[PDB]
């Protein structure tokens, strides 16, 4: 009732390091349709969040 | 942090130079020059009048 | 955590002389996220900004 629906999904990057801490960021673009919170993860063991 | 460049002497010029660090933005400074003297040394040798 | 992040640069131009002084003009197009003042440079001696 409170999920909200999230399409076309695009990932960009521009800043990277190595490094020792959180030295990666990314944007995200998606059209919405209800306002509220939802949850992220990144899939393989090469880049936690 | 440590940088080193060189300006060109000629009075009322700009010219700039960076650091670029890691992690952090980027930061540009400029140099201007406004006056340049010089100065020998000297020693008396003897006068007239 | 005041540095913005700017993505998709286009940059055209519109008029030119040689000449003495500030006579060439040019815009910027850019999609934004947060307020804020960021750093410009170029980086060849042909031109300086």
């Amino acid at each position: 009732t409170d999920a909200p629906i999230i399409s076309e999904l695009l990932c960009t990057v521009s800043t990277c390091t190595h490094s020792s801490d959180f030295g990666g960021v990314a944007v995200l673009s998606y059209k919405v349709e209800k306002a509220g919170r939802c949850d992220v993860h990144s899939h393989s063991n090469v880049a936690v969040l | 942090y440590e940088h080193t460049a060189v300006i060109p002497n000629q009075v009322g010029f700009p010219y700039k130079a960076h650091v670029a660090r890691e992690g952090y933005s980027p930061l540009t400074l400029q140099m201007q020059v406004v006056e340049t003297s010089l100065e020998p040394t000297l020693n008396l040798e003897y006068i007239t009048c």
